[PDB]
Formats: C-alpha cells, sequence, structure tokens
C-alpha cells in the first residue's frame, strides 16, 4: 500500500518524543537517602523524656 | 532455717538483677537484628 507510507508517517508524527525523560534515579536515590536519615531521626527522638 | 532463708533472699535478688539484665540485653539483641535486617536491605539497593 502506497499511501501506508502517508499513514506511517502520520503515525510517527503523532508518537510523542521520549528524549525529554527526565533520568531522576539519582534524585531517587537522594529520597532515600532523606527517608533513610528521616527514620534514624525519628529512631533517635523515640523516646521523647 | 536462717542461713536457708538468707541464701534464698539473696539469690531471689541475684535472680532479679540477672532477670532485668537479661530483659535490658533482650532488648538491644532486638534492636540490633532489626536494625542489620534494615542494613542488609539497604546494601542490597544502597549500591555506590
Amino acid at each position: 500500500s502506497l499511501l501506508l507510507s502517508r499513514i506511517l508517517y502520520q503515525q510517527q508524527q503523532t508518537l510523542p518524543s521520549a528524549d525529554e525523560l527526565e533520568n531522576m534515579t539519582n534524585r531517587i536515590a537522594d529520597l532515600r537517602l532523606e527517608q533513610f536519615e528521616v527514620n534514624q531521626q525519628r529512631d533517635a527522638l523515640f523516646q521523647s523524656d | 532455717n536462717q542461713q536457708l532463708s538468707q541464701r534464698l533472699i539473696t539469690a531471689t535478688e541475684n535472680g532479679n538483677q540477672l532477670m532485668q539484665q537479661n530483659i535490658k540485653v533482650k532488648n538491644w539483641l532486638e534492636r540490633a537484628l532489626q536494625s542489620e535486617r534494615n542494613i542488609k536491605e539497604q546494601i542490597a539497593v544502597l549500591k555506590g
């Protein structure tokens, strides 16, 4: 189908750009470290008296 | 009889002290076990 080339071009034009993805895996590790630090602080402050 | 009573009192006091120390040790050991499991889980995912 020759016109199927036009359909494929339209479909490709419809595809969103995945290059805008933010590889925030480092931010995920930072969040995990912050959560561990908060847990440690809460454990240190568990005994209020 | 008096000597036996005194020995029993001293043994009971020592047993109470030992039970208190054992309870403190058990609490610390449970805390340590939890912390060690948590550290193992973290190091399983906290590489680099």
